């Protein structure tokens, strides 16, 4: 950002826009950490 | 605690855990306890299973 | 001798997890990677070790 130079470093992989990391691409990211993690929702 | 010395491990439980609430879930309880003998083997052979 | 469990579950010791239990915790792609630290164990088709 132009505040003078300023460097903020985006620490989880959320502060990536639309445009870049869309939220259905996050949502099968769900879905493959779903697949990979063995996880099952609860009855 | 004798996993290595029953009848019924783990795997029993890991399926059941998440299994989905019909009678064919019933049923896959009931043909995973199939043995594995060889005269099991050829039975299971015999009638195309 | 239903009355030895709840001192079995006094003592704050934590069992460590068996080949059994370490054997199911993987999708069947995963398996057959270098990641899949069970590999070692499972020998026979008819017999576990």
């Amino acid at each position: 950002t132009h505040c003078v130079a300023l460097c903020t470093p985006r620490i989880v992989i959320g502060n990536l826009p639309d445009g870049l990391a869309p939220g259905p691409f996050h949502e099968l990211r769900t879905w493959e950490i779903m697949e990979h993690m063995r996880l099952r929702p609860p009855p | 605690a004798h996993e290595y010395h029953n009848w019924l491990r783990s795997p029993f439980s890991r399926y059941s855990a998440t299994c989905p609430n019909v009678l064919h879930s019933v049923m896959t309880l009931a043909a995973m306890l199939y043995k594995i003998s060889p005269v099991s083997l050829v039975l299971q052979t015999k009638a195309h299973i | 001798a239903a009355r030895r469990i709840p001192h079995f579950y006094r003592v704050r010791r934590e069992v460590p997890r068996t080949v059994n239990e370490m054997k199911q915790d993987f999708v069947v792609t995963d398996f057959y990677k270098v990641g899949n630290i069970t590999l070692y164990t499972e020998l026979h088709p008819f017999f576990d070790f």
